[PDB]
């Protein structure tokens, strides 16, 4: 049945027993860029199996008290590995994305996370006075991501990072119209995992990696994690799509915290 | 030389006009078109997304995550369990959906309305419950008989927890108006238990359910206007 | 000259007993039902004729909207020459409606129309006579010398375009062919203008995080063109702008709260979008 | 150089399905060096929905059941 | 062809038959049907008269002013709200054209708007005053009303507008039929809501007509300028047109001089005709 | 770019205009139309049908229902029993009819004129009414005589209740004014017994008639004008 | 894209007829996307009174009498 | 005189306006041009 | 006596082919005598900048050697 | 229209034929393309120098 | 009678006072015989038939000694 899904990518697979089916952001596929389309004039880097394998990030554990996580997509896999090592020594690159999230219970569980793919998901300043944006560092969580909050604390640490409700989705818009979003749900009741396929996704055909977050990760509790605290683990395990890189030059190693 | 007459409306501003205008970066090049992913064509292509209905905006779950649970519980009820007014742009709840928002930019619009409910429960429960929608002028559905009477539908507790029911576009207008009006409103949207939520032995003996609206295929708007929603000092 | 096509039309449905029913799904997976009256209850044939004409991208985005208003002074007073121009970033964040409609999309590639509105009145009791005068209105495009004043050699404008109007006569226009450097234009940036690198501030990307260390597209400079009068008038110009030839890409959920600045920030005091209500079961 | 197409229908017409004859029509030329400097576009109501609304690997009918 | 002319004349010559056209019955309902060649002897008339004048385009044809706004640019700060003026959509305020609209039941047609402006000096002191520009715009109901003339939704994303400098030819725009019904009602015997059983004893006084039915939204004028020492009054007046018209269910023209928008009568007012002194007198 | 003139004419306002303008809500849907049922497409259409004369004016049946009833008495008499003075638009009696106020939007008019009448008295009464028309330019017809001489009909009373007279366009002019222009008089419309009504014993021996007013098919009329029927404070 | 039609006759034009000369003759083309914005229409001259002044289910001859 | 209405841009000088002008003087007869080496066409040919 | 010329591509407008609807072309007529009256002619992309690049009396190849 | 020129796709060089090098004492320009320094991909070029024309200049 | 002639004087003034309110109109019987040279001319005919056009001519001064500003009339 589709419920059972294989996905085999590189050199490493996810074999999942409860998906529900399985969704392709605007139902486009991933590809290569064309020679029709492109910018460089480089022959690229195309390290298929370096680099589209899947990599797991740090799980989270939701709590009837979590609010949501979230991910620059890009920059939790900056760096992963080999993957993270093309990503620093080219200065273009592209890549679509598998992003499948897991999260298992027991039938006696209660509860629903949604996971909605945000193509540029900038976020609000914490800082009230706006006179400073977040800071490359805290603008970029790395493999454990950020969260979401329910107040809003805007103190004049606080001045360059971050901070969302979730309730406004970091954006300033309802969190209930997020599912214009490619999306896909887990209700513990019906399905361990969500998968969602992503296409690059830019007004240009190339980007430098380091500068730019193709798209974001949101996840949010929809639905209370009863139980008759409970904790459940959330994993979040990716791989890129096609990729490639224009650009070569020495490795690139960005301000450190 | 050619003789010609001014007519009214001649040099004048009209800002929903339509004439050309010289270009005045003449003979620039236009940096050529990508495929980039996830052309929209129209709004409408928007409209029929199904978006969260912030039903729970009450105290203490107001401008929350809280406001789009909608609660149910085991016991007995006959009470509803909630009540909309269909009234898609000028509903508190309603007109701030992703249908509603679209349609905030419109002055009148048809088509009918799916609602799709998801249960949020354990898997241990079941029982079953009842949607129901009452066109327009009558006493709103007070109880469940008044509910059974108008058009309904019974959504089981299953796998396939999903369930939708269509508000037919049944109307006296061909059209109805976004705006709040004595006249013209949609009718209303209910739900009750058809039967008690029945749950085993240590599970959860109180669950949300999750509500979504989004339009229809038969679905259009006819003139755009400006949102109330946001302002500027 | 065929005839557009119609939403969706309705055949005419009896009841059934089918042990396939639409009703049921599973939202879980990304996808709404597509359930549509005939599927839940009896229906009449219907025949459609209705169009989707005022939601196309081109008719949603096809008006002019005030984007900006610019203010200058005609006097002659001697701490008054700094007045007599007015230089504006182009943007369209000064106006909210027309930003929360171009907000709806990620993406989005256009050409434009400017139109401008022009009007004066005395600030001043005087009240006096003055001429009609002539204003321009100079595009400085990124990197191009800026005037000092408004009596100057840059507005010789010899590679730049330049409109000149007279007040009384119809509103200025003219068309911009699109002008982005990518494919479109974007409406978010998540990402920084640079990289601080492993020897840098630890704060550094607070003075650039977002589409405002990236997006410049130079400056407008108006000025009246007249010399100075003995009476003070003073003027403004109501820009209107419109996307024409409109493409978008990439649907996102509409701001909920008071826009404020460049990005997307809230303010404290209007978090807050929804009304409440007393009840679940109010109607 | 002209073109010709016809009008959206208006209080008059009673061929909804723009069917009156040569009544109902318009003239357009184009006066200018560059397209930017054209009048909107013809109208074009294509649309696809799917794409946002049922972005399914698997294809799904409406009446099968979600998952199997 | 030809645009087709009135009834012509045929001759006729006396008639001794027994068929009758001189007499009928009204009681049918049908209006009696005899023409000149059955009541008299006649010559032959070509008619080559054409009812051109007489079309529904026609008659309707012509635009009649329908609103005056006052609208007032001052720099008093107690007059500031005078700077702008909010009209209900509406054609009941001019009696000319009302007289002719409601012969109608129904009617479906386009609509052409213009206006005409003048302006003066209400204050005793007059002084220099630039050219004002005229902002018009269109507030369909549930659009957001400015409560100011400088108010942000002046902005006009969305609301169409025109912005007109006073001296050049009159503003003109097309509206296109906006019912949401197959055809505008110039009558509305009913209610908008129907009082159910208990609430209010006796509700729809409130709500009773076409007055509390149709909301077209409303018509901000404002000025565009900004005040000056020397203040102007300025007057707009609306003109309109039905154009591309059909009707349906023709009425009898009223007698009463109107009560306003309803179909009210003022006390004063009911005795429409004047007397003669008798039966027999010309 | 192309040489032009403008004429004289040009940047002015005229009600009559015809002339296209740009569209306020541009690719707007207009709401399909429906086969709404009596259509209108003329005002002769309506000038044609038969509505009734308020002809008892005098004082004390003016505005009343009772103006519209003209009485009959099976009292011998020679006297008129009734006088009106045609035009359409000026008579006080007709000025308000529909036919009277369509007139009152137009400047001139045409063609023939129908009066219909209606006898609304007892089953049992009976009798004969002439009906009469004469041209203008000539003394009033003061008595029967006069009125035999013009053009006449004789309504016999029975089973048809009602009787169609034709006023025939006579006219020097091919229109005549609306207004009340003492050049084109309109003639005579009068009424005699042509026998005393016969009333059997034991029914009313006073009954009514009504009469009605219509335009016949080949009349028409010309300029449109302000009708001086309605009026409102500034 | 021009249509032309019949102008309404004048002074020194023909009779009634409107058929002698080519030279009446009234040429017009439409500017904008929205028939609404078309200037009206030609005059229709077609008439039903019996809609209104002899609307009788049974058929009425005006030489029969009304009544039988 | 043909109906005509002026929309907005009308009267206004744009230094990019391409259109058509008056010639200041009608039948001058313009000298013949002749060959002269070094003809440039864009200014890329020296950017190069 | 009008010319019909394709106008300069914009922002939606079709592929770079350059040759795809009728909507892409402009009508254009000279009113006047004079032809200095005409608005600017079109533009010629023809280029050859070896005239200033490469002016050598024996021609080279770009992988001889130069001297 | 006429256009810029495209970019081919390349490999290694292994000539004794070097487009890199060359002698600018001729009064020749360098007459190198990043298809003869470099390994390149093909590259379809449509951004056409009409801004640049002595005309638009 | 290929050329326009003259054929009315009419007076409208703009009043400041209490009275002459009524100047603000003025309403002429129409006619051409106030004119001698066009209706000597059309007075050639017993009869005639033709189509008839009409131009205005506005001008306006300021009568009083307290000159002052007006706006533009309409
Ligand atoms: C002589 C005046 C020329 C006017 C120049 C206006 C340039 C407008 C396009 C630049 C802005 C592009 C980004 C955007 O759509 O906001
Ligand atoms: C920018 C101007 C748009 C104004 C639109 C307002 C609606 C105009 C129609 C008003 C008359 C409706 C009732 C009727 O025709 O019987």
């Amino acid at each position: 049945s589709d419920r059972v899904r294989q996905i085999t990518l590189g050199n490493s697979t996810i074999t999942t027993q409860e998906a529900a089916n399985a969704i392709v952001a605007y139902g486009e596929w991933p590809t290569y860029i064309n020679d029709s389309e492109a910018n460089p004039v480089d022959a690229p880097t195309e390290p298929d199996v370096s680099s589209n394998r899947f990599y797991t990030l740090e799980s989270v554990s939701w709590k009837t008290t979590s609010r949501g996580w979230w991910w620059k997509l890009p920059d939790c896999l900056k760096d992963m590995g080999m993957f993270g090592q093309n990503m620093y020594y080219h200065y273009l690159g592209r890549s679509g994305y598998t992003i499948h999230v897991q999260c298992n219970a027991s039938k006696f569980h209660q509860g629903a996370l949604g996971v909605f793919l945000i193509p540029e998901f900038v976020m609000a300043c914490n800082t009230e006075s706006k006179t400073s944006y977040v800071s490359y560092i805290n603008a970029n969580p790395g493999e454990r991501g950020g969260e979401f909050t329910n107040t809003y604390n805007p103190s004049n640490s606080e001045g360059r990072k971050f901070a969302a409700l979730d309730y406004l989705l970091g954006s300033g818009v309802l969190a209930g119209n997020a599912f214009v979003y490619p999306h896909q749900i887990i209700n513990l009741r019906t399905n361990n995992s969500a998968t969602i396929v992503v296409p690059y996704v830019n007004s240009l055909v190339i980007d430098c990696m380091a500068k730019h977050n193709n798209w974001g990760i949101v996840i949010l509790p929809l639905a209370p994690l009863a139980f008759a605290s409970p904790q459940v683990p959330i994993t979040v395990t990716i791989a890129p799509m096609c990729t490639e890189f224009n650009g070569l030059r020495n490795i690139t190693v960005p301000v450190h915290q | 030389g050619l003789p010609t007459m001014n007519t009214p409306g001649s040099n004048q501003f009209l800002t929903s006009d339509d004439f050309q205008s010289p270009c005045a970066l003449p003979n620039f090049d236009v940096t050529p078109p990508i495929h980039i992913p996830g052309e929209v064509k129209n709004m409408m292509e928007l409209a029929e997304i199904d978006t969260l209905i912030p039903m729970n905006a009450v105290d203490g779950k107001v401008n929350t995550m809280e406001m789009y649970q909608i609660p149910l519980n085991d016991n007995l009820s006959k009470a509803p369990i909630f009540c909309l007014s269909l009234s898609p742009a000028s509903d508190k709840r309603l007109s701030h959906t992703m249908l509603g928002e679209i349609l905030n930019y419109y002055t009148h619009w048809t088509g009918s309305i799916r609602f799709t409910f998801l249960f949020c429960g354990s898997m241990m429960a079941t029982g079953k419950l009842l949607l129901s929608y009452s066109p327009p002028g009558a006493k709103p559905p007070t109880n469940r008989k008044d509910a059974m009477l108008g058009t309904h539908i019974i959504w089981d507790l299953g796998l396939q927890s999903s369930c939708s029911m269509v508000a037919p576009w049944i109307s006296n207008t061909v059209y109805r108006r976004c705006a709040r009006d004595d006249f013209t409103e949609g009718g209303f949207i209910t739900c009750f238990y058809q039967t008690r939520i029945v749950v085993p032995a240590s599970t959860p003996t109180s669950m949300f359910m999750l509500g979504f609206v989004s339009a229809c295929p038969d679905f259009s708007v006819r003139l755009l206007r400006d949102t109330p929603h946001i302002s500027q000092s | 000259v065929s005839q557009p096509p119609s939403t969706q039309s309705t055949e005419a449905t009896s009841g059934v007993n089918s042990q396939e029913v639409p009703a049921l799904t599973a939202v879980e997976t990304g996808a709404s039902g597509q359930a549509i009256p005939s599927d839940v209850v009896e229906t009449r044939h219907v025949v459609n004729y209705k169009t989707r004409s005022e939601s196309c991208l081109e008719s949603f985005f096809g008006r002019a909207a005030c984007v900006t208003i610019l203010s200058l002074t005609n006097s002659s007073k001697s701490g008054e020459e700094k007045k007599h121009f007015n230089i504006w970033n182009i943007t369209y964040t000064d106006t909210v409606q027309l930003r929360r409609k171009l907000e709806f999309f990620t993406y989005s590639r256009f050409d434009l129309e400017m139109t401008f509105v022009f009007t004066e009145n005395y600030p001043s009791t005087a009240s006096g006579e003055v001429r009609n005068q002539v204003y321009q209105i100079m595009y400085i495009p990124p990197g191009a010398p800026r005037p000092s004043s408004w009596d100057d050699y840059t507005w010789q404008s010899s590679s730049n375009p330049s409109i000149f109007y007279m007040y009384g006569n119809a509103p200025p226009r003219m068309s911009i062919p699109y002008v982005g450097i990518a494919n479109a234009y974007s409406h978010f940036y998540d990402g920084f203008a640079r990289v601080p690198l492993e020897g840098e501030n630890t704060d550094a990307g607070d003075t650039f995080y977002g589409l405002v260390s990236i997006n410049d597209f130079g400056v407008l400079a108006v000025r009246a063109v007249n010399r100075s009068n003995p009476h003070t008038i003073h003027t403004s110009v109501r820009v209107y702008m419109k996307p024409k030839h409109i493409r978008c890409w990439c649907p996102r959920p509409p701001r909920a709260v008071l826009y404020r600045g460049e990005g997307v920030d809230m303010i404290s005091s209007a978090i807050l979008p929804l009304a409440k209500v007393d009840s679940i079961t109010t109607f | 150089g002209a073109q010709v197409s016809t009008q959206k229908t208006g209080a008059h017409e009673n061929q909804n399905v723009a069917a009156n004859g040569s009544t109902i029509n318009y003239t357009t030329i184009n006066y200018y060096k560059d397209s930017a400097s054209n009048s909107a576009t013809r109208q074009d109501l294509s649309q696809d929905p799917s794409k946002f609304t049922e972005p399914v690997k698997d294809l799904m009918l409406k009446t099968a059941p979600a998952l199997n």
